[PDB]
């Protein structure tokens, strides 16, 4: 019916993805290995979208994880959760891979186990003979997620050609480049690839983290074990219209057809308010959908770095408010009535602009069922802001002779530099042109 | 098609096996209805409808007439 | 119904009789009809009243149910009337259930004479159906040619079509109407209405095997496939020459094209309402 | 009336009819050696089909037993089931063999005891003058059910020509050839006499045991006694038409005739889930028949080793769903509703495929009156990577000069290897010629 293929790959991307499948058995009221609650059928009236269709009311996960690193799968068979993955679907136990740091490490590597790439993963896309697509859960820091994952772009566009691909993409963080220098290397490689190769990404910086991370969160020394946190839940929240039973862009093909302008335009910011426990106790009284809307335009909750003073001359085109269980429906067109008269969306002077709100009931749990969550996915052209910012890293680099020696050793023998250059500033024009 | 009346048999078994790999929650409020289709105008869509029949006392407030209401 | 229970065995009578010319039971008619069905592959008379009427002796004797067996000594299903005809038309074989009393009262004479007309369609595709079963196993009875396998193409297209027709038509028109039937007994109270249930049951009996006391198209459409199965055994019982296979696929690609033509039919009769026909062509879309 | 001979022989045949026999007094309500019960006539129908028919109300088998080796008969009569068994239809006490292993063995000593082997098992043809057939209980493996029962298939069929013949024979086991190295020579010889000189066979793979062995059943230490487990349990699966009262295909010539094609094309593939105990205490809830053929198609319960990716190219022809016991006959054409929106079989594109499902009231037992049972008859057109696998290691093995000295001693004269290998090929290349 509407069966979606994770590809979660890479060092970051096989993290974020395990308490994401982690997150979605503790919302439909299963255990990774039995069922002892009732409320995942009488509660939950769709659970087949995400994970494979049930044998024995086992929900397998439609995952598959590949990594060059051991390490982030062997944190995972300690785990009670991993009993729930299957050890015939990916891969068995001792699994490995390179040494290993390139990107051309594994842009190598999957034209030599193209056999065995293009064979397990193709079993779980004629389980349903309707499919609906495929998401790149990968990551664009090092070179394991951003080396072989430029490689699937490709190969997957033209064998299954009539499919939906979008990803949920990670971007890496640019504070000191010490430890790793090969970051503006690596990275625009796969952003060409994201663009031309790919219909829509949903970006997620990583500087913009920790400005989360620290700003209601307290923490004194940054880990990496709180960055699945925001991340595994928005993900959930992307897919309530689409798990949860909705009417109106219920599929993954709905959502992202009303808010793409045009292609090598998609790349959409996110926002997420409530991430407080001790917001439980004053949600008593009847907190109402008319404040959450009004802090989601309010530059406060974003994941994207981006200018303070460059929203003047940029436009908002497509704007997503998605709500979340207790809505009072009576008022949510009353929260929309409150948008005209602020306009704190800059409307493109072009054409028509679109606030879209939805609502979907969420998971019979205390702390879901109480609680208002507001999601939002936006698409403003202020974005070129890091596109800026990755292209004046980039040529920056090429004249100090960096990496221009180390790097065209291995299957390189020409300059492809300046054609990841010209189409990024074929992206970055586009934009500004866009508002006529 | 121009619409025939065997068409309202076959339309009814694709409904029937459309809502049973969708995996509904209860397997008998599947065929609780049928549907029914006009007799030939142009084409079977927006001439279709659907009848599902309701059980004792709840059909004082269903009347045969205010399903044609909620089906039109 | 506490002395029509047991007094009397009122609805043992009706399940053994059900059992002789619905055949609920095994192979008791089963090992009736090879034998009158071998007799007809050697062009030796089984009418031949007398002999006929001991293999229907040996019929319900069998697989000893001590329901029919006992039947089979008093009040016997035995007793068949033969209908012979020099012009050959309308033939008709009609057996008899002997019914005691005060059973002879729900159960009519009408009643038992059109349970015996299901029976004379009922081992008519029990005769087609086995006919190209036995004929499988007589396999390639001649043991340019090269042409069995395109024999084979569009044989199979109608043993199939046969074979379905009695194992999945049969399942479904006797399962509904025997559980219909036990709701109506679970119910059951008085004689009044012990009558209307048995005759509301014949009626559905009716619509579940075919429909139609006149004229409709899925007798023609039974009729003609009856045909293709007597022109087929009829020439599976010689050897294959070298164009004699010529007329085998010959006569396969317009038994092929009466079949597909009888289904372009069967549609309208299904968008029409309702209907058993509706599984039937469930079934033949399946096929 | 229909009455069937089967013709136990060899090691590994002796032992799986042995619980053959043994599974049947425990259906059937009766002890071997007393009737205590009374439910062999009420709660079963039908009990002389298999059995010889009564004459003290004592059953006694059909069954012949010949062997080489006295090991296998040895661990019989101790047992409290040989009872029921006779000591003059067969044999009497002391019966022996050869010394002896070679298929040149068993073939040479059918025509030295030829007076002796068509003299006391022709004494229950004639005890019913309307005879089934003959089903061949033997072995593949070995020399000792390979050698003499190629005799038996050639000098029964013109002896008894009107007879079915079918047979349930083992391959043998492919994982290591040091005990035995004259398992190519011994099983091509006797797979030429299964496809022309007989009609049906039912293949039962052993390296497709240990595969269900270790899925369910979890044993360390794989042992002798566990292959007549899942032999002899669907071997009267396959009778519950034929023993227990049905209507459609109730003998063993409507049951093989529904499913063959075409001569030399009979390799049917047998699939059965139900084998485990724990599963009785959440049967009583009132599971369907909804769920059970959902698995029989999908390649878990197969007892076949075959391609997993070499379904795509070849079609189903006939594909038989046996369900046994309660069966809920109200929703079982409900079953065969959901058969066509999946299409896990594939069709032949040059004709019509079928589905026939059949149902039989089981033994009036508490395992069998409560627990779901189902039965898998297919027949599918990727059983030639058996015929391939073991043709890979029949030319591989001449060219070792191995067994080409040590054969053809005694009573072989001319090479017929090459009368197997083309005869084989034949087999392989009409499969793939018979979808056009």
């Amino acid at each position: 019916p509407r069966e979606i293929i994770t590809l979660q790959l890479g060092q970051c991307g096989n993290q974020i993805g395990f308490e994401f499948w982690k997150q979605l058995c503790a919302e439909h009221g299963i255990s990774p290995e039995g069922i002892v609650e009732e409320f995942a059928t009488e509660g939950t009236d769709r659970k087949d979208v995400f994970f494979y269709q049930a044998d024995d009311e086992h929900y397998i996960p439609r995952a598959v994880l590949l990594d060059l690193e051991p390490r982030v799968i062997h944190s995972i068979l300690n785990s009670p959760y991993a009993n729930l993955y299957n050890p015939e679907n990916i891969y068995l136990s001792e699994h490995g891979g390179g040494a290993g740091n390139n990107w051309a490490s594994g842009f190598s590597q999957g034209e030599k186990i193209h056999e065995d790439i293009f064979d397990i993963i193709d079993r779980e896309a004629d389980g349903s003979d309707s499919l609906e697509g495929f998401v790149l859960c990968h990551s664009i820091a090092g070179g394991t997620g951003s080396g072989l994952g430029s490689y699937l772009l490709e190969r997957l566009n033209d064998r299954y050609p009539k499919k939906l691909v979008q990803t949920y993409s990670v971007f890496p963080n640019q504070d000191e480049m010490s430890h790793v220098v090969v970051q503006p290397y690596n990275s625009l490689l796969t952003l060409k690839r994201l663009t031309q190769n790919a219909d829509c990404v949903v970006v997620l910086d990583n500087t913009a983290l920790n400005r989360i991370a620290t700003d209601r969160l307290h923490i004194q020394n940054p880990s990496f074990s709180q960055i699945n946190q925001l991340v595994s839940t928005i993900m959930s929240a992307s897919t309530t219209t689409l798990r949860y039973p909705g009417y109106m862009n219920n599929d993954l093909i709905g959502l992202i057809a009303s808010l793409i302008p045009t292609p090598r335009l998609h790349f959409l910011m996110t926002g997420y308010t409530p991430l407080t426990t001790d917001q439980s106790v004053a949600s008593v009284r009847k907190t109402t959908v008319l404040d959450v809307m009004r802090r989601l335009l309010q530059p406060k909750n974003v994941m994207v770095s981006t200018g303070r003073d460059r929203q003047t001359n940029h436009c908002y085109i497509a704007i997503l408010n998605i709500i979340q269980g207790e809505v009072d429906p009576t008022q949510v067109h009353k929260s929309l009535q409150r948008i005209r008269e602020r306009k704190l969306a800059n409307f493109i002077p072009w054409g028509p602009a679109s606030i879209q709100v939805a609502l979907s009931r969420k998971s019979p749990y205390l702390p879901s069922a109480h609680r208002v969550s507001g999601l939002m996915m936006a698409n403003h052209t202020n974005i070129s802001s890091l596109f800026e910012r990755t292209c004046r890293q980039y040529d920056k680099l090429r004249k100090r002779e960096a990496f221009l020696e180390q790097f065209r050793k291995e299957d390189i023998f020409k300059d492809n530099f300046d054609e990841l250059d010209n189409s990024r500033e074929i992206v970055q024009q586009l934009i500004d042109e866009y508002h006529a | 098609t121009p619409p025939t009346a065997v068409t309202e048999h076959d339309v009814n078994v694709a409904f029937q096996l459309s809502a049973h790999k969708v995996l509904l929650d209860d397997d008998n409020l599947l065929p609780l209805l049928n549907l029914t289709i006009r007799e030939a105008p142009t084409s079977g869509w927006a001439a279709l409808g659907l009848s599902y029949k309701v059980q004792w006392p709840l059909h004082i407030l269903f009347t045969p007439a205010v399903l044609e209401k909620y089906n039109v | 119904m506490y002395t029509l229970k047991k007094d009397y065995r009122l609805v043992e009578y009706l399940q053994a009789m059900r059992n002789f010319f619905l055949l609920e039971a095994g192979d008791t008619m089963y090992d009736f009809y090879t034998p009158i069905f071998d007799k007809i592959r050697e062009k030796e008379p089984w009418l031949n009243l007398s002999y006929l009427n001991v293999q229907i002796q040996e019929a319900v004797g069998q697989r000893y149910p001590d329901d029919s067996t006992r039947l089979s000594v008093s009040f016997e299903s035995v007793d068949l009337a033969k209908k012979k005809l020099p012009v050959h038309t309308l033939d008709g074989l009609i057996l008899s259930y002997k019914v005691p009393w005060p059973v002879d009262i729900v159960i009519s004479s009408e009643c038992q004479k059109i349970y015996n007309q299901v029976f004379l369609l009922l081992l008519l595709i029990k005769w087609a159906k086995y006919s190209l079963d036995v004929l499988q196993f007589n396999e390639l009875g001649n043991a340019k040619g090269q042409q069995i396998h395109r024999m084979f193409l569009l044989r199979v297209k109608l043993m199939h079509f046969v074979n379905s027709l009695h194992n999945y038509l049969m399942t479904r028109i006797l399962h509904s109407t025997g559980l219909e039937f036990q709701h109506q007994v679970e119910e059951a109270k008085d004689l009044d209405q012990l009558i209307k249930i048995h005759y509301r049951y014949l009626s559905t009996i009716h619509d579940r095997c075919l429909l139609r006391e006149k004229v409709s198209s899925v007798k023609e459409a039974i009729m003609k496939v009856l045909n293709v199965v007597l022109m087929f055994a009829d020439r599976w019982h010689a050897g294959l020459g070298a164009w004699k296979k010529e007329s085998i696929v010959k006569m396969e690609s317009d038994f092929t094209n009466c079949h597909k033509f009888l289904v372009k039919v069967l549609n309208k009769a299904v968008c029409r309402g309702s209907f058993p026909h509706l599984e039937s062509l469930a079934l033949s879309l399946m096929a």
